[PDB]
C-alpha cells in the first residue's frame, strides 16, 4: 503493498515497509500488506494481490501495531489520525 | 512479556488507486 | 474497534489499545481488532469494518495473547472470564 | 526465544451494539 | 479452543495456552486458536467458534512458533510429529 | 531481531469431535 | 508448506522453516506458511491444505518479515527479488 | 519497542507444483 502520501505516513508515524494491518468499510475486507512511502499528494493506493480486495474509493482504515512491554504500555501515547475524502489530515489525537 | 497495541492509525482514508500487477 | 465495559475489560486485565483476536460462535467469523475502554456496563460494541463481521445480540469470545520466554511461560496463570446474557460476571478462573 | 500464550480472554459476552461508521 | 491428548500434545512440544495455528486439509481452512491439553487418548476435539470451521474426522496440520534470534535459528531442530487414523504416534523427526 | 519459525507440528491428525459451545 | 528452489530462497534471505505470508495475484488468497528449502531449479510447489489456496501456474508473491527495533529499522535494508515466469532472477534490489 | 517490518520479498513467482496429501 500500500502507497500511502509519505507526508500522511509520516503523521502517523509510519515506517516504510511497516506491516500494518488494512480494514475496508465498505466491503468489510480485512488484510495485511506493508507500507510504501507515495510522492503523490494524497494518494492511498493498494497494490498487488490486495487490489483484489478493494475497489478505488473505498474508505479504508490503517492500522500499525507494535510489541510492547508492560513500561512502554504506560508511556505509550497512539497516533490517531482522521482524514477527510481527500486523504487531507483533519485531526491527530494522542488518545482514543 | 509483550503484547501488541495499537500504535497508530489512519481513520477512515480513501482509496485513490489500485495496481493489482504493481512491480516493485 | 471494539469497545468493552472498561470494568469488565479490568478483570480479563485487557488495557486500552491491546490486540485481541474476536471470535463469533453465531456465525464463526474470526478477525483481530483493538479494545477501546467503554463507560457503559455491560457494553459490547463492534466499532468499523468489524461491524460487518458480526451481528448485535451474537455471542463472541475474547482473546488475548502476549509473547512470553520459557519462564513467564511456567509461571503464566491466564485470566479466564466469563459471563452471563447480559456480560454480568459469572466466573473468573486462574486455569483452563 | 518467545510464544504467543493465552493471555486472557472473556468467554461468550454478547455483542449489545455495532457502529460501521464509528468515528475515533 | 483445541484440545489435544496431552501425550501427543508433550510429543509436540506444546504447552497448554500456547497459540496453535490449525489448517483443515480437507475444507482448506485456516485460523489460529490455542491448545487445551486433553484427557482422553487419541483425542483432537475443536471447541469454540473454530467448530463452524470443520468436521469430525477431517484431516488437520497443527503448527506452533515461535519468535527466534539468529542464534536460535542456527542451533533449532523443529519436532514434527506424524500420527495415524488414530492420532497415534507413527514419527517424529527433528528435520524436514 | 526476530522471525517466527515453525517450532513444531502434528501432521495429519484426525479430528475426533467438535464442541461449538464449549465453557471453559 | 511452501518448498522453494534453495537458491532463490537464499536470495530472498530465507530460511527453512522460516515463517512467511503468501499471496495469490490471481485469485487473491493470502495465507501464512513456512518455507521448506527445494532441490529442484525454479520449483516453487505448494503443500499441504494450502493446495486448495492456488493453482498450479498462478503468479504468487512471498513475503518474510521479521521483528526489529528502531535502530534495526533504520539500518535496515530489504531483499527484494523479481523472477521471471520461469522463476528464474530478474533482479534482486535493496530498496523499494 | 519492536515492529514487524518488510524483511524481504519474491515478486511475481509462478506456483510449479501443488501437493494437497503432501507428507512431512
Amino acid at each position: 503493498x500500500i502507497t500511502i502520501d509519505e507526508d500522511l505516513a509520516k503523521l502517523a508515524k509510519l515506517r516504510e515497509g511497516m506491516k500494518v494491518e488494512i480494514v475496508d468499510v465498505n466491503n468489510g475486507e480485512r488484510f495485511s500488506t506493508y507500507v510504501i512511502l507515495g510522492k503523490k499528494r494524497g494518494e492511498i493506493c493498494v497494490n498487488g494481490a490486495a487490489a483484489r480486495k478493494v475497489a478505488i474509493g473505498d474508505v479504508v482504515i490503517i492500522l500499525a501495531y507494535a510489541s510492547m512491554n508492560e513500561d512502554e504500555i504506560n508511556a505509550h501515547k497512539p497516533s490517531i489520525v482522521l482524514v477527510d475524502e481527500k486523504n487531507e489530515i483533519l485531526e491527530k489525537g494522542l488518545e482514543h | 512479556m509483550t503484547f501488541e497495541m495499537l500504535y497508530s492509525k489512519i481513520h477512515r482514508a480513501t482509496i485513490t488507486d489500485a495496481n493489482l500487477n504493481y512491480i516493485g
